């Protein structure tokens, strides 16, 4: 009888993770499935307070809950947002510094480019290192 | 007649110094201008040592000593290695939480058990663990910040339902906003009382941290962004100096701009006999940027050249009144 | 008996805190029934002034965290 | 101006007269680009959000100059 | 477990220098070559490092699917709640323990019960039974 | 099904049945990530249908002991 | 009598139920009284102050209900956590349905508390748990009260408990000559509207 | 194909640079996206030839 409410915001939550950690796993391919997950359990108890974590078994409340933080730009909610592109940045960070570790001799011509815009006192600060 | 008393863990020291910090810096009220000297060592140590990455192995130790029970082994054992080469891997320059790699081992043990609501000593195994990275995630740093703009944005709340009009009218939505009981009001009717003194005190905590921002984070910058609108008498050099962050963006307030005008200086100046940096010596005396602060440092640094070019801008941009008909440079006893 | 110092001092918090219960039942009148009180009642600032053989204690007492 | 407005608060404090005619003279020796009016306004805007405040102070007097072109 | 695996490496006309095949074979004197959750990890888990390299896996096949099984405490305890006892053709309602039976295997997750009073006699009317023997489960 | 990259929630519905290879073929194993179950009140699943189950479990043993206890 | 059953509700609900006396308050008010959330809200109804806690401001024959109650409760440890913080270290983790010390930890920091959170469940399993503010240092005093099934209830005069070693009350005194006799009337009188109510 | 670990042709050479190429490329790439990655990478980046590394940005 009132399975059916229960299974429309079950049904659309089980995507809205989903959707999000492709968003992640498109910030980072190399991610597993499962860690995903973690980081977005963390990630939404984290945000709303630790206190908040027991939502997450409302199928309901976290569909409104979801899309306010992905949908509400330029706000204090655009946290997420600012998450993600964290680990892009890091799975980035990464690379970078693999390729010269895997590939040293890129180093040198690859900074003089990699370097050639930064500010004045920044190039004062690879002197001072 | 009169009298005074000279009168008297890092795990601890982040936070137990941030507690006494929040009861100071709720709003409590400061007893005198010494307050000014006890404020540097607190927050230098803090920000210094928020950055120093061997606060989360006593974080990690901790919350996992008492929890080192209830716990599922195979997610352990591989945690409780990566503590160990946190350890081992702590000093270097590239070391960051390995929060994946320790959240992904429990949702190996997730992956298995986590569907099936068997799991309340679990729930505290696979809970707690993500609580310690919870706190470091994002490293201190991401944190670091978080924290330092909640406690700001906890200033505000405070205060801006405080006053919207004027404090009569207002202490009636004061009143309304915890109709129901009356002790929320009593740490907000006595966190405002000494607003004036709290206002520089705001900037200390921007302060050390704009020393190092100039390219932070936008999703501060939105809330920095809130901070130029602040429109009253006494936060109207606060809500001005939103301002001084907005611009140090650009033109910064720390060493690195010592650094600046050492590397201008330095790269401009030409460093024989010559020393014709005539356009940059106009560009001193006609310069969009304030130059005394470190340019009169310098001309006593311990650079020969230094000393002259810097020292003959600083004579030139005195006298930019008059007229200079000889200027040479002499270089006595030695 | 106390050590003068702490004699001082407790004497300091004694009388303080005896400051500081009207300072607090100050608070429980206007709060509770709604009175919009000037902040400087809840004395945070005490003056002490204990004359202990003639020679003066001298003290203020200021509350400083809860 | 508000350092300034404690320190010459501290004035208040440590002596008072009925000071009448404060003067603020602020140099700005840079030298930007802009037209006269609306620096006017631009004037107008800073002083007059503290209005009372001036007459607590006592303001009758101001000087600035910015160099243009 | 009724499943082996083995890693083999040989030289062949084909693969001189050598190749390596995975075999996997159901032993049929092991519960009819059934699979268990021992049967299908090690043959899941032994094609999981197989095909890592992207070698072959052959399987030797002589089996009886998924195992099966029913809760051993309580085939000897269970009782039936019949409409009448005395004679059975008149129906059952459910299944039961007596109480004291009850709180034995109560304490080890066997089955799940409520207590109720029916036709006289106090009944704990099995709703689930989930079994001490791992693996004849879903 | 392997293939599935977004949500999947099965619910089998009153009186009605799914079993053996139906069931394996459709359990959420496959991709965790993405698969999900919900059962009726009146839903039923298992290794395999009753004769085959019953087939091994109605040897000499359970209609004699069952009578018998 | 002390433990077992003594503060298990469900005992007079059956017996009640069944038509047997319990020489105890019926199930509703010992849940709804024995409770310390439960408690602490019937107080509340009643107009006694209570320590601060995650259910302060908290009221509604009486029944406490769910809404009303989840708020004094830290459903899991995630809950208890952020509790902990508003009022401020040093917390109490407190079984609900303990009694006489039983499901009970100190906690000084947060880092601590997963643990002693862990610690009450694993003391009493199934039990809700609740945060709230240890007081400083105080007289801890009791009233004992009497009433009938009628409405009067009445005060006799107190006990002090204030004194305890090793979570045991360890020294009990009769009267409580400490307080002022202008607070001694308005004790007497809120001990007994609880009950009464 | 057949001679693994052997020497390799004038293309092979070629093959294995556009790769190498290819990799270079993307460390440029990648700071377009991140140039502010770019300062914090050289401390890391310079980890070769290190004092002549640094030395040649100081030359241009």
């Amino acid at each position: 009888k009132t399975s059916r409410t229960f299974f429309y915001w079950r049904l659309r939550r089980l995507l809205l993770e989903d959707l999000v950690k492709k968003k992640i796993h498109n910030a980072n391919p190399e991610l597993t499935d499962g860690q995903i997950q973690a980081m977005l359990r963390r990630w939404f108890v984290e945000v709303e307070g630790t206190v908040k974590a027991y939502v997450w078994d409302n199928n309901k409340d976290l569909a409104e809950w979801l899309e306010k933080q992905l949908t509400e730009e330029d706000g204090v909610h655009s946290v997420i947002e600012e998450n993600i592109k964290c680990i892009s940045r890091d799975y980035v960070l990464k690379q970078i510094r693999s390729l010269v570790q895997a590939n040293p001799e890129v180093a040198m011509d690859s900074i003089i480019h990699m370097t050639q815009h930064i500010s004045p006192t920044q190039r004062a600060e690879v002197i001072r290192i | 007649h009169t009298g005074s008393l000279p009168r008297i863990k890092l795990h601890r020291v982040f936070h137990y110094v941030l507690d006494n910090l929040v009861n100071v810096m709720n709003g409590y009220c400061l007893p005198d201008p010494f307050f000014s000297s006890k404020v540097k060592d607190w927050v230098e140590r803090l920000m210094k040592t928020l950055r120093d990455p061997s606060l989360p192995l006593l974080e990690l130790q901790d919350i996992m000593t008492s929890v080192s029970g209830r716990i599922p082994p195979n997610v352990e054992k591989s945690i409780k290695k990566e503590m160990a080469q946190y350890a081992s891997n702590i000093t270097s320059v590239l070391c960051q939480f390995p929060s994946q790699q320790i959240a992904n081992i429990l949702d190996s043990h997730a992956a298995t058990l986590n569907r099936k609501s068997e799991r309340e000593v679990f729930f505290m195994n696979t809970q707690s663990i993500v609580q310690l990275v919870q706190r470091y995630r994002s490293g201190i740093r991401g944190h670091m910040k978080a924290v330092v703009m909640d406690l700001l944005r906890q200033y505000l709340r405070v205060e801006t339902q405080f006053q919207n009009g004027h404090y009569d009218k207002c202490v009636f939505a004061l009143r309304e906003e915890n109709k129901s009981d009356m002790n929320t009001v009593l740490n907000y009717i006595f966190s405002h009382a000494q607003v004036t003194k709290k206002n520089l005190l705001v900037t200390m905590l921007i302060d050390q941290l704009c020393g190092r921002d100039p390219t932070l984070t936008d999703e501060l910058l939105n809330i920095l962004t809130e901070l130029t609108q602040l429109s009253k008498t006494t936060n109207a050099k606060v809500a001005l100096r939103a301002r001084q962050v907005l611009i140090a963006s650009h033109l910064p307030s720390y060493e690195l701009r010592h650094n600046q005008v050492e590397s201008i200086f330095l790269s401009a100046i030409d460093m024989y006999g010559h020393q014709f940096c005539i356009e940059n010596l106009q560009k001193l005396i006609l310069s969009e940027t304030s130059i005394f602060d470190v340019l009169p440092n310098f001309f006593y640094h311990s650079n020969q050249v230094v000393r002259m070019a810097a020292l003959e801008v600083y004579v030139r941009r005195a006298y930019i009144a008059y007229e200079l008909n000889s200027v040479q440079h002499r270089q006595l006893k030695d | 008996r106390p050590d003068t110092m702490l004699g001082v001092v407790c004497g300091a918090l004694h009388v303080a805190d005896v400051s500081l219960r009207n300072s607090v039942s100050n608070f429980l009148h206007s709060l509770e029934r709604g009175q919009v009180l000037p902040a400087h009642t809840l004395l945070n600032t005490v003056d002490v002034e204990l004359i202990y053989e003639g020679v003066k204690y001298v003290l203020k007492v200021t509350r400083q965290s809860p | 101006l508000l350092e300034a407005m404690d320190e010459l608060e501290v004035a208040f404090n440590n002596t008072n007269v009925r000071t009448d005619c404060n003067h603020i003279f602020l140099n700005f020796v840079p030298t930007v680009i802009m037209d006269p009016s609306k620096i006017e306004e631009s004037v107008r805007s800073m002083v007059m959000r503290y209005g009372s405040r001036l007459w607590k102070l006592r303001v009758l007097q101001a000087e600035l100059k910015i160099n243009i072109r | 477990i009724g499943m082996v695996a083995w890693k083999m490496t040989f030289k062949s006309p084909e693969y001189p220098e050598g190749r390596d095949i995975i075999v996997i074979g159901n032993d049929i004197t092991y519960r009819i070559g059934s699979f268990g959750p021992q049967e299908d990890l090690l043959f899941l888990r032994a094609s999981e490092l197989a095909r890592a390299e992207g070698i072959p896996r052959i399987y030797v096949s002589a089996n009886s699917g998924a195992r099966i099984g029913l809760a051993e405490e309580i085939r000897h305890m269970f009782h039936v709640a019949w409409v009448d006892p005395e004679d059975p053709y008149k129906g059952y309602r459910y299944l039961y323990l007596t109480p004291q039976d009850y709180k034995r295997v109560s304490a080890l997750n066997s089955v799940h019960c409520e207590h109720v009073e029916d036709e006289g006699e106090s009944r704990y009317k099995i709703t689930d039974i989930i079994g001490k023997e791992e693996g004849i489960g879903p | 099904l392997r293939e599935c990259c977004q949500p999947v929630l099965v619910y089998i519905p009153p009186q009605a049945e799914l079993r053996g290879g139906s069931w394996v073929v459709i359990d959420s194993s496959i991709n965790p990530r993405h698969m999900e179950m919900y059962a009726d009140r009146e839903s039923r699943g298992s290794v395999l249908e009753p004769e085959g189950t019953v087939e091994i479990k109605f040897r000499r043993k359970d209609l004699v002991k069952t009578m018998r206890r | 009598g002390w433990g077992h059953a003594s503060e298990n509700p469900k005992l007079p609900e059956l017996l009640l139920k069944n038509g047997i006396a319990f020489m105890g308050p019926p199930s509703q008010a010992m849940w709804a009284l024995g409770d310390k959330i439960a408690s602490s809200i019937v107080a509340q109804t009643a107009g006694i102050p209570t320590l601060p806690w995650s259910g302060s401001g908290l009221r509604v024959i009486l029944n406490v209900p769910q809404e009303l109650y989840e708020k004094g409760y830290v459903k899991d440890v995630d809950d208890g956590l952020q509790a902990a913080e508003e009022v401020g270290y040093p917390v109490m983790i407190k079984a609900s349905e303990g009694g006489g010390g039983k499901g009970i930890r100190k906690v000084n920091n947060a880092d601590d508390f997963p643990n002693l959170f862990r610690q009450v469940q694993a003391e009493v399993p199934g039990s809700p748990i609740f945060v709230m503010r240890l007081a400083k240092q105080s007289r801890h005093l009791e009233v004992q009260i009497l009433a009938d099934q009628y409405g009067n209830a009445i005060s006799l005069f107190g006990r002090d408990c204030s004194v305890q070693r090793r979570h045991q009350k360890i020294i009990e005194e009769a009267p409580a000559t400490i307080a002022t006799p202008a607070v001694f009337e308005h004790m007497e009188q809120c001990a007994v509207k609880l009950a009464k109510m």
